[PDB]
Formats: structure tokens, C-alpha cells, sequence
């Protein structure tokens, strides 16, 4: 049983500094003539691809700011200078002894500066209304830091039963967040109320994501 | 092997052994054609005038980071596993950018090289087995798998490389030069003449200082230069038509 | 191959005595109506050398290269081809091979692995002659090439021809740090016995920078039959050994070589 | 060139077996091992096993027990024999070329595997407009809502992927027997509603292609 203890979970690192992701290993070293891991690199719209192979060598393809070392046990990954196009997630591969597990991952995020979410309520098209359903969706994009809690309120009562969200990784190039909430409703519930609101609530923004629209907009 | 169709791995490079012959050095060392042109222990524009035993021009592709691993007194798994110099190798290795010449669609990954080898290679020693080797005392007994690493590994080539990262066509020349008969050598400078006047010469076989004359002098065409009498300087063929 | 020929008549080593044959010009020095005194490996005058003979007696042995040899070949009808030089004739270090096979002179340096008996073979030599080449026996392989050389095409004189001697082919062979000076000298004659009694200076026929140790040498000789029940022509062949001795060159108005004197 | 993605598996139920094969293009089988992992069952990437060069398999601690890997050299096919899989298995199986050290260098595709006996549900596709009384700075928001969907894999994309720096789509989430999808992008008013765009939803587990016009 080998687990790589991959530390750190996350990192805030800003633009043009030095990241450092590290991978602790147990089992096992002298493999031929070094015990260095493979590291690859996985954004959340892409599958993972490998960048440096044994952390001391060379590839095409990917930039020169991917570079690395490693003891017997703790190895490191090198991100320097950290552009505004590496925020995904690394791992660490176990190649000198099977079983060839790898490690927990470690987020590389951007620092970018602290931002307030955006507001957009999408009430259903007539197609949904005529069948019998009503499907809302109120967009916060482009906001930072991960910190938001979105909770939809019919201003009869609030509702937490259909409500879903779904929260996307800070992208590679654009540094920013982004969450998508729905609320599942029919006909009857969408004509019972004539305004409904989208409620949020932000870390940054000291004041309350509040948007209504009414039943009629449209 | 300069302007090759094809050149070969960093451990299975093409060795043209070149003998019987002149070249000229400096001719590419000032072309300003290609990128890199260093030399060990020698100038290379002093061993252009200057004869050798036997030069090997061992042809391979490497990155650029990488030139810095074949040199004397330089480790690497490319300098120990593939391709080793000896620590007073005083040959040169030129090497230029091969991304708009061997790369194509999709990029170039039929290029390789050994990573691991069981033992270190000796100077000018090429190897070119795929064996499988094991790690530990556990091996797998053939085929890959089970900490059996495979012995190649493959090449990067892309258009949008690095400066260290793109490969460079090398030629690394290697020059020797022991009691045996000098065999290669390089070419000299341009020619002149002028007659009736006290100059100096230098032609094929002697020098001096003498007035250039002509006569109806015989001379044999398997000799090159004659004497007189008392061996002073006397009539000589002329290194160019007879 | 191992294939030894046994129409080899054993009969022992006969010799002759060079009159004043074995000399050549020692350098690129030219000179004209002077006397060059100088030392350099050439054939003492009235010397005893050997007489070997290519018929249907056919001699092809294994003769030392330690000081320098004279070569001397009266032939009728162009049974030489070429010669082997090495220090023991195989494929255990570098060894100089020369061959003349009437259409290229190939000059190669290999660890060239020689057979018992190097030949070449005429076939069809009686009935629609054709004097053509098709057996080529001279190694099995080589390994590590250092030289090779090749003349531009040509046609050699492949007609078995009856009478009195017509070619006399001579040649010097020798090492000087490892460059190798070979010479030759091709002059029509009409002889019906051991080597002529006159003179003639062998001029500089090409300059090997090779650089082997040679000890032993051999001679190639072609064949005919229409591979031991093989036969020779009508040829025969002398080994000189050279020494360093002074020798006079009495260059003429021309500048060739007329007439020589031993010390 | 080098393609990797698997296919073969029509429905994954738990405690039952079933044989996923993935493509072999860009090299020779017989030359290098495939490898094989999931898609992050909680933390980073987790390990299968991988084939040897015609001889055996190695697997992981907790999958040599379940998981199997098979290689038909006939067909020039990797077979990957699942057994005893459960609802905690539900993720996407990669393929990968072997490196040198047992490294991964290229990736394909792969295969999204359910681990459910629930009927295919199809996708409700359907945009996202703004309305009437909806504002604008010179920028319009749009949307695409596919939700109520069963099983993996589905492809969202707009106008089949003419836009790239502006389109951003949002995580599936893992719902009871099914999934939650949508999408969004920023274009300027010179593209809509000036020019048409449409929403393109393709959904290969049950073969359907809905498009809807914002």
C-alpha cells in the first residue's frame, strides 16, 4: 500500500511568484539510478497530461516554467514564474515500486485580487411553460475568492428543496470563479407567486446579491 | 552529414569516418549559418590549418539544454548511457536549429533515447540495444512491466518548443592525431604569380625565396620539385597544370 | 575457401640473379646529367633473387615483408592481378589488399579474412574463349575498413597469348612511417628465359598513408579452366628483397634515370 | 493521430461484470502497456493497473480484487474486466501510452461508467434567454440548461465550438440515477440577437443531438 501523502491541498499563489507542490512517498527509492516521480497536470475542461517526467528532465510542448527536485521521500514541483495560464490541479505519480498510486492533488490557484459575483436570472422559455415545467437559473460568474453561498427565495417562503448548485474550478485562463444555481419548478409554482428573487451571499461583497424579476418577464 | 536527409538518435548516431581528404573549418565556423560552433582544447580556426589521424562526424539530434551534456568533463544521462566523450575529448560540436527542417504535422516523435543503462558507456562507444533491464534484484524476465523500466524514451518535437527545449541538429567532430600517417588535413589560401622579381614562394612541396622564370626545362610529372648540382634550388613543376 | 589446388606441381624454390634491376627514383627530388648519390632501400646489383612460376608449377607462397621487396613479372599472356600484404594474412588486424580485376584497381585496408589460395578464374578458356572473369576467390570477408581506393573503368588485356615474353611489369614496395611508396614500371620485351640483362628506373605509382605494420605478403594469380582442378597460363614472377645501400643516379639530359652503380 | 478513447459497455449495473475495450492508434500494442486510472473518486487521481507487453497485470491495492485486465493480441484490443463494481465506482476510465519509467505521456478520452441499473433517461435541452425586462451593457448572457440526463458521457458546446474565451461550462453534478448540467457565455449584441447562435447538446449514451436556438 502506497499512499502519497500530497500536501498541499490548494495553493494562493500570485502571478510571477513560486509555487511549491509537494509529494511525500514512502515506498521506494534506487530504482535504477534516481527515485524522482512523474508529474502531470489536470485543468477542469481537460484530462491530465504529463509535463515532466522523473522531475529533472525535459518535454516539448509545455512551457520552461515547469521545473522540479526531490528527496528520498519529499519530492517538489517547481512553478516559476506562475503566469495567468497554470491554474489547474498537479499530481504526483509512483513509478519505482507498485502498487503505482498517485497522489491527493494540489489546486493551483491564481491570487487575483478579491471580487464580487455577478447577477442574471434566466426565467423558462415557453416551450418549458406549455409542457409544465419551470426551470430558473441565476448565474454568479466572475467572482473571487471560492467563498459563495447562493440560496433561492420565493417570496412566499423559501425554498431549499429544489435549489443546485454547481460549482466550477477557477479555470486556467480566466482566474476567476464561477457557479451555476438552478431551482426545479413546475407551472403551478412558477404563476403562484408573481415576484421571485435570487438571494447570494459573497465574502467580498458586503452587500446582498439581490435581484427580483416578475412571473410576467418574459 | 551536415546537410543529412536524416539524422539518428543521441544513441545510434550516423559515424562517417572521414580520411584521404581536406576540409575546410573555418569555411563553417564563419558562415553564420549555424548556431552553435565550440571547440575543446583548440580553436577552430587553428585546427583548420592543421592535419589529423582520422575525424569522425557523428551525427544526432539533442535539446538545447542538453549540448552542455556532450562535452568533456560533462555527466548526463545522454553523456553516460547514450553517447560518452572522454574527459579530454579535443574534438568541437556544432549544432543549429532543426524545428523548420525535421519537424512535421503532429509533431516529430520518432526521435529516442536511453535513459538507464546497466553500466557506464566508454569513450566513443555506441549502444544500440533496447534490452529490457530490471531495477532490483526482482527482475520481470522479459517483457515491460513491474518496476521494468523500458530503456528509451521519447522525444518532444513541437513547433512552439523552448530555446531549451528545441532540438539542434549536432555534428560533433571528433579529431585525433597519433604517429600514424596524417590523413586528413584542410585546404590552403588563394594563389599568385608574378615573375622576374626576387619574392618569396611557398608551393606544394617547398619554400623559400626566388625569381619566378620560365624555360623549356624538362620535368618529370611524378616529381614535384627539382635540385641542381650541389642540391641548391633548381627548376620545379608547378602545382597547377603541368 | 579451403580449397587447395592440386594441379601444383611440387618442385623446389629455383632463383635467377638480377642484373641491375630494383632501382627507382627515391624521392620527388628531379635532376638532370648529375650523379644523386643517396641511401635508400633498393635491390643490390648481380643479387640473387627468386624465380616463381604461374603455369599449369603454380607458386603462390607466403614471403616475408620485413626489410622491403622488389617485385619483377615477365608475363605473356596478364596472369597478375594484384597483391596481398599484412602481417599474417588475415582477419586478426588490418592488412593491404590490391586487386586488378581488368576493369577497376581496387585498393582497400580491412581485416580481410584471405583464403588458402587467392585466384581468380577464367571460364570457357578453350572453346568460345570470351577471356572473361567470373570466379572471384581472393577472401571470404573483411571487418573494419581504414582505406579503400577505386580507379576510374577500364579494359584490360585478358588474351591468353602463346611465344615469348611481352609484358615486363615491376614493382617496389616499402614504409616509411607508415606511408606506404609504391612503384611501377611497364615496358615491352621479347624474352625466353630468367630476368633480361639491362636497366630501367621504376617511377612513383601512388603514396598510402595507411600506417600497419607489414611482416608477410602474397601474390594474386589468375586461372583458367572450361575449384581445385584449376590451371594457370604462361607467366612467371621474382621477389627481390631490398637493403639500405648507397646508390648512384646517373639522371640523363630528360631527367630520367639511365644507369645506376652499387656501393 | 493518437486516439485512446473506449467504448463497448451498454449498461454498468452493481454487482454485475462487464468488459470495457479501448482503442489502440499511434503505436504498435505490442510495443507499450496501456495504462489504466479513474477520474478522482474524492481525492486526486487513483490507479487501476497496467498491462504488460504481452505477459501479465499489475493492480492496485484496492482494485486487484475487483478489476481485471485482459489483452487480446488477435484483435489488437485491451479488455479491461470489471467485477464486483458498486455505486461508490462510478467514474471515467482513461487510457494512456506507456512512457519510459512507467509514465503516462499521452491520454485519450476514455469512457464514462455508471455503476447503476436505472433506465437511459434522455436530456432536456432547452436555453437559457434573457427575457423582455432583462438589461444589457452592451453584452448579452447566455445559456444552455441540460438537466434531467442518464447516464454519461454528454457534450455541450456553442454554435459546435466557434467560440472558446468567452464559453465556460459548469460540472455535472452526481444526482440519484441522474445529472444536472448547464452552461454559460458572454457575447457582445452584434451576436445575438442580431445573429443567430445555437446551442449544440449531443448526448452519446443514448445517441441524441438536441439543438435549441437562443
Amino acid at each position: 500500500n502506497i499512499v502519497l501523502t500530497q500536501s498541499p491541498a490548494s495553493l494562493a499563489v500570485s502571478l510571477g511568484q513560486r509555487a511549491t507542490i509537494s509529494c511525500r512517498a514512502s515506498e521506494s527509492v534506487d530504482s535504477y539510478g534516481n527515485s524522482f516521480l512523474h508529474w502531470y497536470q489536470q485543468k477542469p475542461g481537460q484530462p491530465p497530461k504529463l509535463l515532466i517526467y522523473l522531475a529533472s528532465n525535459l518535454e516539448s510542448g509545455v512551457p520552461a516554467r515547469f521545473s522540479g527536485s526531490g528527496s528520498r521521500t519529499d519530492f517538489t514541483l517547481t512553478i516559476d514564474p506562475v503566469e495567468a495560464d497554470d491554474a489547474a490541479t498537479y499530481y504526483c505519480q509512483q513509478n519505482n515500486e507498485d502498487p503505482f498510486t498517485f497522489g491527493s492533488g494540489t489546486k493551483l490557484e491564481i491570487k487575483r485580487a478579491d471580487a464580487a459575483p455577478t447577477v442574471s436570472i434566466f426565467p423558462p422559455s415557453s416551450e418549458q411553460l406549455t409542457s409544465g415545467g419551470a426551470s430558473v437559473v441565476c448565474f454568479l460568474n466572475n467572482f473571487y475568492p471560492k467563498d459563495i453561498n447562493v440560496k433561492w427565495k420565493i417570496d412566499g417562503s423559501e425554498r431549499q428543496n429544489g435549489v443546485l448548485n454547481s460549482w466550477t474550478d477557477q479555470d486556467s485562463k480566466d482566474s476567476t470563479y464561477s457557479m451555476s444555481s438552478t431551482l426545479t419548478l413546475t407551472k403551478d409554482e412558477y404563476e403562484r407567486h408573481n415576484s421571485y428573487t435570487c438571494e447570494a451571499t459573497h465574502k467580498t461583497s458586503t452587500s446582498p446579491i439581490v435581484k427580483s424579476f416578475n412571473r410576467n418577464e418574459c | 552529414v551536415f546537410n543529412a536527409t536524416r539524422f539518428a538518435s543521441v544513441y545510434a548516431w550516423n559515424r562517417k569516418r572521414i580520411s584521404n581528404c581536406v576540409a575546410d573549418y573555418s569555411v563553417l565556423y564563419n558562415s553564420a549559418s549555424f548556431s552553435t560552433f565550440k571547440c575543446y582544447g583548440v580553436s577552430p580556426t587553428k585546427l583548420n590549418d592543421l592535419c589529423f589521424t582520422n575525424v569522425y562526424a557523428d551525427s544526432f539530434v539533442i535539446r538545447g539544454d542538453e549540448v552542455r551534456q556532450i562535452a568533456p568533463g560533462q555527466t548526463g544521462k545522454i553523456a553516460d548511457y547514450n553517447y560518452k566523450l572522454p574527459d579530454d575529448f579535443t574534438g568541437c560540436v556544432i549544432a543549429w536549429n532543426s524545428n523548420n527542417l525535421d519537424s512535421k504535422v503532429g509533431g516529430n516523435y520518432n526521435y529516442l533515447y536511453r535513459l538507464f543503462r546497466k553500466s557506464n558507456l566508454k569513450p566513443f562507444e555506441r549502444d544500440i540495444s533496447t534490452e529490457i533491464y530490471q531495477a532490483g534484484s526482482t527482475p520481470c524476465n522479459g517483457v515491460e512491466g513491474f518496476n521494468c523500466y523500458f530503456p528509451l524514451q521519447s522525444y518532444g518535437f513541437q513547433p512552439t518548443n523552448g530555446v531549451g527545449y528545441q532540438p539542434y541538429r549536432v555534428v560533433v567532430l571528433s579529431f585525433e592525431l597519433l604517429h600514424a600517417p596524417a590523413t586528413v588535413c584542410g585546404p590552403k589560401k588563394s594563389t599568385n604569380l608574378v615573375k622576374n622579381k626576387c619574392v618569396n614562394f611557398n608551393f606544394n612541396g617547398l619554400t623559400g625565396t626566388g625569381v619566378l622564370t620560365e624555360s623549356n626545362k624538362k620535368f618529370l610529372p611524378f616529381q614535384q620539385f627539382g635540385r641542381d648540382i650541389a642540391d641548391t634550388t633548381d627548376a620545379v613543376r608547378d602545382p597547377q597544370t603541368l | 575457401q579451403c580449397v587447395n589446388l592440386t594441379t601444383r606441381t611440387q618442385l623446389p624454390p629455383a632463383y635467377t640473379n638480377s642484373f641491375t634491376r630494383g632501382v627507382y627514383y627515391p624521392d620527388k627530388v628531379f635532376r638532370s646529367s648529375v650523379l644523386h648519390s643517396t641511401q635508400d632501400l633498393f635491390l643490390p646489383f648481380f643479387s640473387n633473387v627468386t624465380w616463381f612460376h604461374a603455369i599449369h608449377r603454380f607458386d603462390n607462397p607466403v614471403l616475408p615483408f620485413n626489410d622491403g621487396v622488389y617485385f619483377a613479372s615477365t608475363e605473356k599472356s596478364n596472369i597478375i592481378r594484384g597483391w596481398i600484404f599484412g602481417t599474417t594474412l588475415d582477419s586478426k588486424t588490418q592488412s593491404l589488399l590490391i586487386v586488378n580485376n581488368a576493369t577497376n584497381v581496387v585498393i582497400k585496408v580491412c581485416e580481410f579474412q584471405f583464403c588458402n589460395d587467392p585466384f581468380l578464374g577464367v571460364y570457357y578458356h578453350k572453346n568460345n574463349k570470351s577471356w572473361m572473369e567470373s570466379e572471384f576467390r581472393v577472401y571470404s570477408s573483411a571487418n573494419n575498413c581504414t582505406f579503400e581506393y577505386v580507379s576510374q573503368p577500364f579494359l584490360m588485356d585478358l588474351e591468353g597469348k602463346q611465344g615469348n615474353f611481352k609484358n615486363l611489369r615491376e614493382f617496389v614496395f616499402k614504409n616509411i612511417d607508415g606511408y606506404f611508396k609504391i612503384y611501377s614500371k611497364h615496358t615491352p620485351i621479347n624474352l625466353v628465359r630468367d630476368l633480361p640483362q639491362g636497366f630501367s628506373a621504376l617511377e612513383p605509382l601512388v603514396d598510402l598513408p595507411i600506417g600497419i605494420n607489414i611482416t608477410r605478403f602474397q601474390t594474386l594469380l589468375a586461372l583458367h579452366r572450361s575449384s581445385s582442378g584449376w590451371t594457370a597460363g604462361a607467366a612467371a614472377y621474382y621477389v627481390g628483397y631490398l637493403q639500405p645501400r648507397t646508390f648512384l643516379l646517373k639522371y640523363n639530359e630528360n631527367g630520367t634515370i639511365t644507369d645506376a652503380v652499387d656501393c | 493521430q493518437v486516439q485512446l478513447k473506449q467504448s463497448g459497455p451498454s449498461l454498468v449495473q452493481p454487482s454485475q461484470s462487464l468488459s470495457i475495450t479501448c482503442t489502440v492508434s499511434g503505436f504498435s500494442l505490442t510495443s507499450y502497456g496501456v495504462h489504466w486510472v479513474r477520474q478522482s473518486p474524492g481525492k486526486g487521481l487513483e490507479w487501476l493497473g497496467v498491462m504488460w507487453r504481452g505477459g501479465n497485470t499489475d493492480y492496485n491495492a484496492a482494485f486487484m480484487s475487483r478489476l481485471s485486465i485482459t489483452k487480446d493480441n488477435s484483435k489488437s484490443q485491451v479488455f479491461f474486466k470489471m467485477n464486483s463494481l458498486q455505486t461508490d465506482d462510478t467514474a471515467i476510465y482513461y487510457c494512456a501510452k506507456n512512457g519510459g519509467a512507467h509514465a503516462m505521456d499521452f491520454w485519450g478520452q476514455g469512457t464514462s461508467v455508471t455503476v447503476s441499473s436505472a433506465k437511459t433517461t434522455p436530456p432536456s435541452v432547452y436555453p437559457l434567454a434573457p427575457g423582455s425586462a432583462a438589461q444589457t451593457n452592451s453584452m448579452v448572457t447566455l445559456g444552455c440548461l441540460v438537466k434531467g440526463y442518464f447516464p454519461e458521457p454528454v457534450t455541450v458546446t456553442w454554435n459546435s465550438g466557434s467560440l472558446s474565451s468567452g464559453v465556460h461550462t459548469f460540472p455535472a453534478v452526481l444526482q440519484s440515477d441522474l445529472y444536472t448540467l448547464s452552461s454559460s457565455v458572454t457575447v457582445p449584441s452584434s451576436t445575438w440577437p442580431s445573429e443567430t447562435v445555437t446551442c449544440n447538446v449531443a448526448h452519446p449514451a443514448s445517441s441524441t443531438k438536441v439543438d435549441k436556438k437562443i
